[PDB]
C-alpha cells in the first residue's frame, strides 16, 4: 500500500475454512475379509461375505 | 436340488487328530 526508502505499508487477505465436527472416533480398527475355501463338485471356491 | 453345505468358521469342528 505504500513503499517509501525508509517506511513501507502491505495487506493481505485471509480466507479460512474452519470444519465443526459432529461426532470424533478415537479407538479405531480396519476391517480384513478372509473368507473361507469350499469344495464343490471337483471345483475349489473361495467364498466371502 | 439337493441341500448344500453350511459354513461357521468353527476350527475345533474340523481338528484331526
Ligand atoms: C465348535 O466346534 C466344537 C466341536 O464340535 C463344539 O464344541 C463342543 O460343544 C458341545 C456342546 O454343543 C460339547 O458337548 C463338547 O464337549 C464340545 N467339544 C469340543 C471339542 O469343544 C463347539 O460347541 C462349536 N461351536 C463353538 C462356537 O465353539
Amino acid at each position: 500500500t505504500h513503499s517509501s526508502p525508509t517506511a513501507t505499508a502491505w495487506e493481505i487477505g485471509l480466507y479460512y475454512e474452519l470444519v465443526i465436527p459432529k461426532h470424533i472416533y478415537l479407538n479405531n480398527w480396519n476391517v480384513v475379509n478372509i473368507g473361507h475355501l469350499v469344495k464343490s463338485a471337483g471345483q475349489l471356491t473361495h467364498v466371502t461375505i | 436340488q439337493v441341500l448344500g453345505p453350511v459354513i461357521d468358521w468353527n476350527v475345533t469342528q474340523r481338528a484331526v487328530y
